[PDB]
């Protein structure tokens, strides 16, 4: 006879996950370059104008 | 493979090929050849267009040229 040992559910399990669970996150890299591109010129807006801004205070001084 | 096919065969295929193969030579290359040229090119317009330059900043005391004038006041 057979009773009391463990078994499979009658239903069987579900199925698992076996594969590569790989999103492809993120944007595309011509947005990061993009993005990028766009922080530095905004950075060398800012930089620039304050670089002459300092030379017109050398001047005052 | 991606051995060679020249420079000197077609030049701009040859740059395409740089770039997907060796973009550490190219894309240095690229960042310092953009430098001379938009500093040849891009300074007439900057005059022309954005702003002009600024004034010269004085090194020392400026001297004119005059010849010592009759100054009065405080004598005593």
């Amino acid at each position: 006879p057979s009773v009391g040992q463990d078994l499979p559910p009658v239903g069987g399990y579900e199925p698992v996950q076996w594969r590569r669970n790989l999103p492809a996150r993120g944007f595309r890299p011509l947005v990061y370059l993009a993005a990028l591109c766009g922080i530095c010129g905004y950075g060398f807006y800012r930089a620039l104008g304050g670089i002459q801004e300092r030379r017109e205070l050398k001047r005052e001084k | 493979i991606n051995a060679n096919p020249g420079f000197w065969n077609g030049p701009f295929r040859y740059l395409r090929w740089s770039a997907h193969n060796r973009p550490h030579l190219f894309f240095a290359f690229a960042i310092g050849i953009a430098g001379p040229v938009a500093a040849l090119t891009l300074t007439p317009l900057r005059r022309k267009y954005l702003y002009p330059d600024h004034s010269p900043l004085p090194q020392s005391y400026p001297l004119p040229q005059r010849a010592r004038e009759g100054l009065t006041g405080f004598d005593d």
